[PDB]
């Protein structure tokens, strides 16, 4: 059977996911004790009777957020044991979750993988979730991510990563830690889906015309995204797209998987009654540069290959009648050696809104994930927030004290650099 | 003869034939459209009755429809041949 | 006592069959219970054909239900006329093949493959005497173009003096359903070329403008699209369910319509498609349904007939009617424009006639086109097969699962030869 195991990594992660599960047990009714008043199986276990539990782990070396899911409204749902909490935070350092105190709790880390994977009969891939500007979600995730390619070889792993903005980003070494949190991210994750804070943020203050929002509507509608990724699983639809399909219609080299993504319908609900959502009018709306989900103009670079994936009561001509006019379109531009480049899945259940959140009901929803050669600009303007930083060698005596060595940053830079020579080599005309 | 278990359901959530994905316009016909799917008529003219039925009263709106719909009568009129009878 | 196997794989075939079903099984009166509940008497005659008799009344269909997903099996048995087929020929994998030829054909194709040919020779011993195999599926996935070709490669081994039909779809110039459709479709043709015994090819955007500019339909979704294809294959097998005044089996066809090995890709199109609001406005006579048969636009493939010659046609009427009159229609058609035909062989068009036509229909006919124009359809696919291969794009997918790089200079090869050989026949 289909299912999927999501894995949750530091602060970013427990909140992503906290809006991330509180979506899901609403899109099948489950109630927030865990009882439910066929298509569950893929991210809830039928436990005994009248009980579904998440297929889930929460671990976090801080232990102030995981303690507010366990007293929070979700104390029913969760497992007390499956959720991980810690001592200590690694505290923005690579080397703490990487080498002193991560090494500690990923023992108990992969323990739980074991027993999430023999209770799921056909594993079908890994949503490990995370953001490389912090030390849990980058030294804790690249530990956890060199255990789990060991151990489960050629199983999918999603990876939904928050990296820093050029503009808006909260902590002084997210550079230190973003660079370092790449040596691992290229080589293990098989597909990876960039996400931005400040992009989000442009999202929230046009689309949703709200004025003054927080964490809290970003994870709410980073979590349209993810539950719209996996809706195929879920429900059935013309034309079903698997978390297998993403992996190799996507991807057209090993080391080029990152992928940008977007999402059509975003309107209030006091702009629902005045605007006419069409399968046409939604498709040109989800290839807006405002709308991305990462600060990159995709103008600057070509569209590798795109994913459409639509909800709802979308027919298959009119997202082929809608593709035909963004072929004929010359803003956007795909690599010359691509002709077939998009990829289009259909599912039927319009996108369940949450009570109390700012998007409102839409029929149709379009979620366009597409690997783009723009996305060489959010590495290299990251490649220029570090090597700016790393000259004069400042923030360094606290990594290099926590185990990791000084030639780490040489290895993770230079192999930073090779990224930057690989987007460009691949998108030369010839 | 032997012990009679069925099988659980287990299955991806199933929609009805209602459904615009789904729905089939020629099902059991043997490649022809079925009836009550009858072809979009041109401009979609609206009759005055419609109008005049869920009003009130005959409005102004109403009153310059229907003048508009007799003087396209009365442009349709030819004063040499009647409907249906000859010259005069 | 003539019989055909259907198999079904992947999300096309296996949506493109149980619509099939629906159709045939609706045409012999077979309720969704399984028993029979039709008016006529001669539907029972020719029943074992696409049927097997069991126990208390009730027949099933002759079909083999194969994928490497669970999730297209459920939708087949959960819809209409889904509880018919033998739960023992749903045969079906569980990892999934995620459209990649590489993974249909070598890896999680091999361990099925075992499987559904443990079927296929249920269901062919215990029958009297093969007429042939129908197998319908696409060739830009990889749940049924790789799979798929992998059986039939299988079964003609098995079974080499026996017929084959093939109804696949190809990808589509104007829009496109998966990326890596070239890669696809160009190693399925490779593996058709020797294995299948006659391939009729169909397009979806053919099928659209079908749906759209023909029959005047606002929002045709894929059960439409499946209905209009399940109407040809009954048109294929028309003679053999029913009498006619002049019969003609599937390997009748075959003869006329292949006139060299390799040239056994065809085009099909159905005769009497109108709206709703041209029933009426319609005056079907033999006449009018052969103004709509050699219409370019009521062909289902994508490849426009005007641009090469007709080395070979065929039309399998059924209903009542006059055989001099479809015969003076049929010498029309290749003295108005001769230009349109090949002029080294006489009386092209093949005739047939089937006595009973299909269910509220007086008369219909299906056309069978063996155009030197399908050499368009193969060679854009070759020319986006060309450009990805180049860059060697989307290949470590295929070359990690044991199919190295050996295969698909040699893929596209036979597609340039096989271009190559019908454009010297337009000459
Ligand atoms: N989009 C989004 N990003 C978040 C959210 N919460 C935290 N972040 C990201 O987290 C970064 C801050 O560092 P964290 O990732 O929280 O640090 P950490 O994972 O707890 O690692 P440690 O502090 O060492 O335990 C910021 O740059 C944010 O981008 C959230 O709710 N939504
Ligand atoms: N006629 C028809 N074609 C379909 C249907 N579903 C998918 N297709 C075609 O199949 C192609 C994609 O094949 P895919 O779904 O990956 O097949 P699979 O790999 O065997 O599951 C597209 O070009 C579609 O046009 C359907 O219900 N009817
Ligand atoms: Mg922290």
């Amino acid at each position: 059977m289909r299912e999927v195991i999501s894995i949750h990594i530091g602060q970013a992660g427990i909140q992503v996911g906290n809006a991330c599960w509180e979506l899901y047990c609403l899109e099948h009714g489950i109630q927030p004790d865990g009882q439910m008043p066929d298509a569950f199986n893929t991210f809830f276990s039928e436990t005994g009777a009248g009980k579904h539990v998440p297929r889930c782990i929460f671990l976090d070396l801080e232990p102030t957020v995981v303690d507010e899911v366990r007293t929070g409204t979700y104390r029913q749902l969760f497992h007390p044991e499956q959720l991980i909490s810690g001592k200590e935070d690694a505290a923005n350092n690579f080397a703490r979750g990487h080498y002193t105190i991560g090494k500690e709790i990923v023992d108990l880390a992969l323990d739980r993988i074991r027993k999430l994977a023999d209770n799921c009969t056909g594993l079908q891939g890994f949503l490990v979730f995370n953001a490389v500007g912090g030390g849990t979600g980058s030294g804790l995730g690249s530990l956890l991510l060199e255990r789990l390619s060991v151990d489960y070889g050629k199983k999918s792993k999603l990876g939904f990563t928050v990296y820093p903005s050029p503009q808006v980003s909260t902590a002084v070494v997210e550079p230190y830690n973003s660079v370092l949190s790449t040596h691992s991210l290229l080589e293990h994750t098989d597909v990876a889906v960039m996400l931005d804070n400040e992009a989000i943020y442009d999202i929230c203050r046009r689309s949703l015309d709200i004025e003054r929002p927080t964490y809290t509507n970003l994870n709410r509608l980073i979590a349209q995204v993810i539950s719209s990724l996996t809706a195929s699983l879920r429900f059935d639809g013309a034309l079903n797209v698997d978390i297998t399909e993403f992996q190799t219609n996507l991807v057209p080299y090993p080391r080029i998987h990152f992928m940008l993504s977007s999402y059509a319908p975003i309107i209030s609900a006091e702009k629902a009654y005045h605007e006419q959502l069409s399968v046409a009018e939604i498709t040109n709306a989800a290839f807006e540069p405002a709308s991305m989900m990462v600060k990159c103009d995709p103008r600057h670079g070509k569209y590798m290959a795109c994913c459409l994936m639509y909800r709802g009561d979308v027919v298959p001509k009119d997202v082929n009648a809608s593709v035909a006019t963004i072929k004929t379109k010359r803003t956007i531009q795909f690599v010359d050696w691509c002709p077939t480049g998009f990829k289009c899945g259909i599912n039927y259940q319009p996108p369940t809104v949450v009570p109390g959140g700012d998007l409102a009901k839409v029929q149709r929803a379009v979620c366009m994930i597409s690997n783009s050669t723009a996305i060489g600009e959010i590495f290299s303007r990251l490649d220029h927030k570090f090597d700016l930083m790393y000259a004069k060698r400042a923030f360094v005596h606290w990594y290099v004290g926590e185990g990791m060595e000084e030639g780490e940053f040489s290895e993770a830079r230079e192999d930073l650099a090779a990224l930057e020579k690989d987007f460009e080599e691949v998108g030369a005309e010839s | 003869m032997f012990r009679q278990e069925e099988q659980p359901k287990t299955g991806v959530r199933q929609f009805g034939t209602h459904t615009t994905g789904k729905v089939d316009h020629m099902l059991g016909t043997h490649a022809t459209v079925r009836p009550e799917y009858k072809d979009p008529p041109p401009k979609r003219t609206v009759p005055t009755s419609q109008l005049e039925a869920v009003r009130n009263i005959e409005t102004q709106y109403i009153k310059a429809r229907k003048a508009a719909e007799d003087a396209r009568e009365r442009q349709g009129t030819s004063h040499l041949y009647a409907a249906g009878k000859g010259w005069g | 006592m003539r019989e055909i196997v259907h198999i079904q794989g992947g999300q096309c075939g296996n949506q493109i069959g149980a619509k099939f079903w629906e159709v045939v099984s609706d045409e012999h009166g077979i309720d969704p219970t399984g028993t029979y509940h039709g008016d006529s008497d001669l539907q029972l005659e020719r029943i074992n054909v696409y049927f097997n008799e069991a126990t208390g009344g009730r027949y099933v269909p002759r079909a083999i239900l194969m994928d490497l997903e669970p999730g297209t099996m459920d939708s087949v048995r959960s819809g209409p006329y889904g509880q018919i087929f033998r739960p023992d020929n749903f045969v079906f994998g569980q990892t999934g093949a995620g459209n990649n030829w590489a993974k249909g054909h070598y890896t999680e194709g091999a361990e099925l493959i075992d499987s559904v040919l443990d079927v296929v020779r249920k269901e062919a011993e215990s029958c009297d005497c093969l007429q042939g195999f129908q197998v319908c599926h696409s060739l830009g996935g990889g749940t049924g173009s790789g799979m798929g070709t992998l059986l039939i490669s299988k079964i003609r081994e098995e079974y080499p003096d026996r017929m084959m039909l093939t109804f696949s779809v190809v990808p589509s110039p104007k829009v496109s359903d998966t990326v890596v459709e070239p890669y696809n479709a160009t190693l399925s043709v490779h593996q058709l070329v020797e294995n299948a015994d006659e391939c009729m090819v169909l397009d979806n955007e053919a099928l659209y403008d079908i749906c759209f500019r023909t029959l005047k339909l606002t929002t045709p979704t894929f059960g439409d699209l499946n209905h209009l294809i399940s109407a040809v294959m009954s048109g294929i097998t028309c003679c053999l369910r029913f009498p006619g005044q002049l019969n003609a089996d599937l390997r009748k066809l075959a003869v006329n319509l292949i006139p060299f090995p390799r040239l056994h890709f065809f085009m099909v199109g159905f005769t009497p498609l109108t709206s709703r609001g041209s029933q009426q406005y319609r005056a079907l006579t033999v006449p009018e349904l052969t103004q709509q048969m050699w219409d370019a636009k009521n062909m289902m493939c994508a490849a426009d007939p005007r641009h090469g010659r007709y080395l070979t046609a065929s039309a399998l009427f059924r209903g009542r009617m006059s055989t001099k009159e479809v015969d003076e229609q049929m010498l029309n058609v290749q003295n108005k424009n001769s230009s349109y035909f090949v002029e080294w062989i006489p009386n092209n068009v093949k005739s047939s006639v089937c006595d009973i036509p299909p269910k509220g229909l007086k008369m219909s006919a299906t056309f069978i086109g063996n155009s030197t124009a399908i050499q368009e359809m193969f060679k854009r696919v070759s020319e986006q097969f060309t450009a990805m291969f180049r860059r060697k794009a989307f290949l470590h997918w295929y070359t990690g699962e044991g199919m190295d790089e050996m295969e698909f200079t040699e893929a596209e090869s036979n597609m340039n030869d096989l271009v190559s050989e019908y454009q010297q026949y337009q000459d």
